[PDB]
């Protein structure tokens, strides 16, 4: 019973819109896509329902891949869409994830330097 | 039984006998805590209630 | 699967204010042992009764609120604050506990007036006159239900009465 | 975590009204200094002695099913 | 300033704090609260205990937009009165039998309880002692 | 009509109160004798954040207090009186 | 970061200053065994209670620590600990720099019980009686380094080390603050000849208790 | 400026160019003289009189104390090498050049050593001497420390040596103080007990009765007996295994003696026992009136032991304490408030005649009027209350009467003896209350309604002016359990002194008064009850 979807978020908004079977037939861990969509339900929700996403991608982190992980979570931000509490909101997601993920973060400190940088 | 308080939610025989006894004068409140200690030794002997000294010195 | 009113009642040691319903708690002894406070304040009567304790007697005959005299007896100056804040009574309630039940509130010397009603003239300077109760009593002897009581004739000197005042209790 | 422990509910055990009872009692006598430098004098111990039986007996004072 | 007239009003409330109507209640309530507030340790504890005593049997109330009016009327007195006499009422039902009668008791002792927390340690009864645990609280039964 | 609060940790935020949303305490909601400041968390004053209202939820004219028979009663001791909810919360209209 | 059991229920919690000025850890002190742990690449240390040889208690009670105090010298930090007897201890410490070796105490003198102990500069140590009262002594001697024996860590044991208590020696009491409590009973009368009534007040505890006549006046 | 008539009335009044504010007291009946003194650097004015005062200021107070010497004829500051800085005093046929160490306070203290924690008095008006008990948990008794040595010294002998047996017998000679090592942990029920008789003139302990291992004693009076004569017997308490926590005692009893050598001895008559430990004893009306347990009995006097003359088992939880009135007995209980029991002779029989509401964990009591007794409580709090008006003694879930505190207020130490008396003689009586953190008190009552609501519009002001540093109200560190009432802080009251000048001038216009006007009235009270 989330709200209303938004045009704006149509980079990873094809899970709850289009067919988008990431179990059925997709590459191996293709779920975590479909994290981001969660991460629109941290955006895009209600409050308790957007802290459950990051509560359950703190227990998750670990087992989902610190490349396609970070390839997700550094554009996501990078975009310019990034509102003041949506900029907050995944600071605090990298930084679970950082906590998380912390020898993984080795490779993609190529990524956020070029990103955090600026 | 005499009709007390307490005894105004029982609803049985044995139990009213039981409230009725348990319930009585208990050790608290004796009878005006007898001590008299006659002069009958004046040194020893004090276990004289009110009325065993009574008779111990009218006679 | 509880122990029963007569057991609950008799293990404790102050079945004086056990309660029928309270037997039926979850800590029948717990709660016996805190109904036994010192001086504590039971939950109310309404706590069983479903007419909320205004339904029943909603015809309420009374007056509202009765003006009290320590106020009541430019608005005033001189005689405002000193018979509000001067010649004020003080409200003689309930003391501690007396916790609001459905109701609550429904549930020798003699006067000038009948004296002067009975037709008995009033106390000489030397003299005898006693009431028409007073002859039994001289006839008869002393009560046995108040023998410190005095009379005036009987026990008191006629020189005593003063007023209304025809007869004194002298404890000894 | 702090949202209302001190105190039970509706259906609180008499057992786990005394512990609350005995944990939030002693916490008044190793703060408090009338109420510590009194117990200090009837035991006949030092502060830190009888601070410690305190903090001890907090583990599941009260009669523990433990 | 309610300290100086505070006893020639207290029959007016107690009028109106009567089983009269549903909106008559909140208001003898009010101003209870905010009376005993404003005259907090003045030494007209004796009016508001005669207050309270009408003030307690309408807890039980369904209403709830009234229960709010009589929940900071205890909240207020729990704090203008001192837990030593507001728990002393509260203590006679807090294992009441009836599932709907311990849920306001314990209610206004969570209300009495965060407030006043350690000033009502010393106003418990004596819980005695059962063959099961050590309910008693012999720490403090000194004589020294 | 029950209104929640965030209620954490008091930080050494400042209160604040709308134009029309002023003079009542946060919890309170009185208007009679302010006694204490009030407070926020560190998730009350964040960017955005920045001076707003703890009743009105917008823009800041005044420092928010505490009602007198409020802050004795020692309800200004709990946690951020910042007005929020579920409804309240941070993804408002 | 950190989390370890314990032994013994510690009563108290004693920082080994770190950095430059020695090495950091924990110097805790519980029921008759002091427990230096050092965090990280550094193995605990436990040392026995060096109790009073010759008692006359229950022996199965292991006395603590019931102060603790510290100063701070060019290198030589030292810990006035007041054992549960009264048994200022200089308990000083001894290592590699990287982690502890041995914790070499020994009984510097034996003071009232210590509910504060400021071990400050100037040569003075501020014992606060538990009851009673107080006193502001002068470290005249060394305190440490003498030839008292030297209680470690290291020395393997079966039994602690009973040490004879010894009377005032690396310690002089400079000043006396007269602590009147704690009161235990008093009484307002004029027992003397004096118009103005005194008070008499028996106050103290146990051995340090006594009675005393206030007069009101300058004396 | 002050000046002394011929009695003891002296004025003093603030310099100035014309005359100022000046006040009187009395410090008399004798010739007041003044001389001027050189102390703390400042001058000082040395009142002689027929008590010798010292006034000066200090810490920004007034300090006019007497002088502990005796009177003399003539006083002047020397400073010379003897005495760089003293009085030299001319009494009659004397000169005294001495000189005092104290910079400010209020009791000069003399102390005298004990053995264990003292817990009770005794006034012996036949000799004026005192007649204390001391006691202690976990502690060994003089004969059991001795047998407990010698155990311990024939126990190290049984090892092989024999040559370390010289040191055995020298640890077994030696005598450490107790001061100096304290005291063994002397188990966990080991009890120690011992009751002594002293002069307050000297350190003369004029009589010592030590006790078993296990014997108690927490309690002791000194009255007469209407069987028989005018001789003071003396009646002293003890516990027998009074094991607390958790609480298990064994047994009680009451020791009568005669009171030996006129105060210096006393003679062991009869050892009465009781099944629960004592904590109380008193004359109600020539009778021994014992507290035990949860039952209040009147004792009398007993050739082999105390006789039950009359018993009264309606006690709380604990009877500890009970008190002499006229012709009701005001108990103490342990777990409630006080029941002023009334003791009918005619019927001989005590009966509870009304309690009180709140539990206060009564420590100390005292009658402060006929029927308002006020007390302690084991909290720190203080509650004086009183029963009705109209309540008569032969009426009665509690007793059929009930009263209710009159001022009650939190103080901040458990008052263990609130005694109404007079701290100087010259003002009204008030209560002087101990604490258990040494610091005394006094409460003293108003007289005029005015000074009262002055004092109350200050506390009022102050409340708000200066708050408290700890960083918790006022009212919640002296309210903190029972609301204050009838009961100005007079801690925070008087602590306006040291506040900024400018906040000063505004409290005072506040209160329609000069901040020296503010400090005269709020001095005032102080010097009129104080001295």
């Amino acid at each position: 019973n989330l709200p209303f979807l938004k045009p704006d978020d149509i980079q990873y908004f094809d899970k709850l819109l289009v067919d988008v079977d990431e179990s059925t037939l997709s590459p191996e861990e293709q779920k975590e896509r479909k994290i981001m969509k969660l991460l629109l339900k941290i955006k895009n929700g209600t409050p308790p329902m957007r802290k459950a996403a990051l509560r359950q991608i703190t227990d998750k982190a670990r087992e989902f891949g610190a490349g396609p992980l970070f390839n997700q979570i550094l554009p996501l931000l990078m975009s310019p869409t990034l509102e003041d509490q949506e900029r907050h909101l995944l600071v605090k997601v990298i930084d679970r994830i950082l906590y998380k993920l912390d020898d993984l973060v080795r490779p993609y400190v190529h990524k956020i330097l070029v990103v955090i940088e600026p | 039984i005499p009709n007390t308080a307490h005894f105004a939610n029982v609803t049985q025989i044995e139990d009213a006998v039981s409230l009725w006894a348990k319930l009585k004068l208990q050790k608290a409140s004796e009878r005006w805590q007898p001590d008299t200690e006659e002069e009958y030794e004046d040194s020893s002997g004090n276990v004289v209630n009110k009325k065993t000294y009574e008779d111990l010195k009218r006679q | 699967n509880r122990f029963t009113v007569a057991e609950l009642k008799q293990l404790v040691a102050r079945p004086d204010v056990v309660e029928m319903h309270d037997v039926t708690a979850q800590d029948p002894k717990l709660l016996v042992h805190l109904k036994a406070t010192r001086n504590s304040v039971p939950v109310p009567r309404h706590w069983c009764f479903k007419r909320k304790y205004l339904q029943g007697k909603r015809g309420i005959e009374k007056p509202p609120f009765e003006l009290p005299d320590f106020i009541k007896r430019d608005i005033d100056y001189q005689k405002l604050h000193d018979a509000f804040f001067k010649w004020q009574t003080k409200p003689k309630l309930t003391i501690h506990g007396d916790l609001y039940y459905e109701g609550k509130e429904f549930e020798g010397d003699l006067s000038d007036e009948l004296r002067i009603s009975l037709g008995m003239p009033v106390g000489p300077n030397a003299h005898k006159v006693p009431p028409p109760w007073l002859i039994a009593m001289q006839r008869y002897g002393p009560p046995p239900s108040y023998p410190n009581l005095k009379i005036p004739g009987l026990n008191s000197p006629i020189p005593p009465l003063y007023g209304d005042v025809f007869g004194t209790n002298a404890a000894e | 975590q702090s949202k209302y422990i001190g105190t039970g509910h509706a259906d609180t055990t008499k057992w786990e009204w005394l512990v609350n009872q005995h944990r939030d009692s002693y916490c008044s006598y190793m703060g408090h200094f009338d109420l510590l430098n009194y117990f200090a004098i009837a035991e006949n111990e030092s502060k830190a002695r009888v601070r410690f039986n305190l903090m001890e007996k907090m583990l599941q004072p009260c009669g523990p099913p433990a | 300033m309610g300290k100086d007239y505070i006893y020639a009003v207290t029959p007016l409330l107690e009028d109106a704090l009567m089983d009269r109507d549903l909106v008559h209640r909140q208001t003898a309530s009010a101003v209870v609260q905010h009376m005993s507030l404003g005259v907090y340790g003045f030494g007209c504890e004796d009016s508001l205990n005669h207050l309270l005593n009408y003030v307690w049997p309408n807890v039980f109330e369904t209403s709830p937009h009234v229960i709010q009016a009589v929940m900071g009327a205890l909240e207020g007195l729990r704090v203008a009165i001192g837990p030593c006499r507001m728990l002393q009422y509260c203590l006679q039902g807090l294992f009441h039998p009836a599932r709907k009668v311990r849920d306001v008791y314990w209610k206004i002792y969570n209300s009495i309880y965060i407030g006043s927390q350690d000033a009502l340690i010393a106003h418990y009864p004596r819980i005695y002692n059962d063959d099961k645990n050590t309910y008693i609280r012999y720490e403090l039964d000194y004589i020294l | 009509p029950d209104l929640i609060f965030c209620r954490k940790q008091a930080g050494v935020a400042i209160g604040r109160l709308c134009e029309k949303c002023d003079g009542k305490c946060v919890i309170c909601d009185s208007y009679v004798r302010p006694c204490t400041l009030v407070r926020i968390c560190d998730e009350c004053n964040y960017g955005s954040y920045q001076g707003r209202c703890v009743i009105c939820g917008g823009p800041g004219v005044s420092d928010a207090y505490y009602c007198k028979e409020c802050t004795i009663q020692e309800k200004d001791r709990d946690g951020c009186p910042k007005i929020v909810n579920l409804g309240s919360s941070k993804t408002d209209l | 970061k950190y989390s370890e059991p314990l032994e013994e229920h510690g009563n108290f919690l004693i920082t080994v200053p770190g950095g430059s000025d020695g090495p950091s850890g924990v110097l805790i002190c519980s029921e008759n065994y002091i427990t230096y742990k050092n965090f990280g690449d550094q193995p605990d240390i436990r040392c026995p209670i060096p109790r009073r040889r010759n008692d006359l208690d229950d022996p199965e009670r292991g006395m603590i620590f019931v102060c603790s105090a510290t100063h701070k010298t060019k290198s030589m930090f030292f810990f006035l600990a007041q054992t549960e007897q009264g048994d200022i201890f200089k308990i000083t410490l001894e290592t590699d720099e990287d982690m502890v070796t041995e914790i070499r105490l020994k009984y510097f003198d034996t003071v009232p019980v210590a509910a504060a102990m400021c071990v400050l500069k100037t040569g003075f140590l501020f014992v606060a009686s538990e009851f009673g009262n107080h006193y502001l002594y002068q470290i005249a001697h060394l305190g440490d380094d003498d030839e008292e024996p030297e209680f470690s860590s290291a020395m393997p044991l079966e039994d602690t080390f009973f040490f004879q208590p010894r009377p005032l020696k690396n310690l002089v009491l400079v000043d006396e603050l007269d602590s009147l409590s704690p009161i235990l009973f008093c009484q307002i009368a004029d027992l003397a000849n004096e118009d103005t009534p005194q008070l008499y007040v028996a106050c103290g505890r146990g051995p340090r208790s006594s009675l005393r006549v206030l007069r009101h006046g300058l004396e | 400026l002050n000046i002394g008539l011929q009695n003891g009335v002296l004025l003093r009044t603030v310099l100035d160019p014309v005359t100022g504010d000046l006040s009187d007291t009395r410090t008399g009946s004798r010739p007041v003289k003044l001389f001027r003194v050189r102390m703390q650097g400042q001058e000082a004015v040395l009142a002689m009189s027929s008590r010798s005062w010292l006034s000066y200021s200090y810490q920004s107070r007034f300090h006019l104390t007497p002088l502990s010497y005796e009177t003399l004829e003539f006083a002047s500051g020397f400073a010379s090498e003897q005495c760089p800085e003293g009085i030299v005093a001319i009494s009659t046929n004397t000169l005294r050049i001495l000189a005092l160490e104290k910079l400010g306070a209020v009791f000069n203290q003399v102390a005298f050593p004990l053995q264990y924690t003292p817990r009770k008095f005794v006034i012996h008006p036949e000799s004026n001497n005192l007649i204390i008990i001391e006691t202690d948990h976990n502690a060994y008794t003089e004969a059991t420390k001795a047998q407990r040595k010698q155990q311990m010294a024939e126990e190290m002998v049984e090892a092989a040596g024999e040559l370390a047996a010289e040191m055995a017998a020298a640890f077994l000679n030696e005598n450490l103080p107790e001061s100096i090592f304290g005291a063994p942990k002397a188990g966990n029920g080991q009890w120690a007990s011992v009751i002594r008789v002293m002069n307050p003139i000297q350190g003369n302990t004029l009589d010592l009765v030590q006790l078993e291992q296990n014997e108690a004693a927490f309690s002791v009076a000194v009255c007469r007996f209407s069987n028989t004569g005018e001789d003071w017997y003396v009646l002293v308490g003890v516990a027998k295994d009074l094991i607390l926590n958790p609480r298990s005692v064994a047994g009680g009893f009451v020791y009568t003696y005669k009171l030996v050598n006129n105060g210096e001895k006393l003679e062991f008559l009869h050892k009465t026992p009781v099944e629960e430990v004592p904590a109380a004893i008193a004359p109600f009306q020539g009778r021994v009136l014992i507290g035990v347990g949860k039952l209040l009995r009147v004792y009398d006097l007993g050739k082999k032991k105390l006789l039950r003359k009359c018993e009264n088992k309606h006690i709380a939880n604990y009877i500890s304490g009970i008190q002499t009135i006229g012709h009701r007995v005001i108990v103490s209980d342990v777990q409630e408030s006080f029941i002023w029991v009334r003791y009918k002779r005619n019927e001989n029989q005590l009966i509870i005649f009304a309690d009180d509401t709140y539990p206060r964990w009564v420590t100390t009591a005292s009658l402060l009027d006929y029927d308002t007794v006020a007390g302690a409580d084991k909290f720190g709090n203080i509650c004086v209350v009183r029963l009705p008006p109209n309540t008569n003694d032969e009426v009665d879930n509690g007793a059929s009467q009930k009263a209710e505190v009159i001022m009650n207020y939190h103080v901040g130490e458990t008052v263990l003896s609130l005694q109404k008396t007079t701290l100087i003689p010259g003002g009204s009586e008030s209560l002087v209350y101990t604490t258990l953190s040494g610091g005394i008190g006094i409460l003293v009552p108003f007289t005029s309604h005015e000074d009262h609501d002055f004092f109350q519009h200050v506390e009022m002001h102050l409340r708000s002016e200066h708050p408290p540093l700890c960083g918790r109200d006022h009212l919640s560190f002296r309210s903190y359990y029972f609301p204050v009432k009838n009961v100005i802080d007079g801690d925070l009251c008087e602590q306006f002194n040291s506040m900024e000048p400018n906040k000063q001038k505004n409290v005072s216009e506040e209160l329609d008064r000069t901040p020296p006007e503010v400090s005269k009235k709020l001095e005032d009270i102080r010097t009129r009850y104080a001295f």
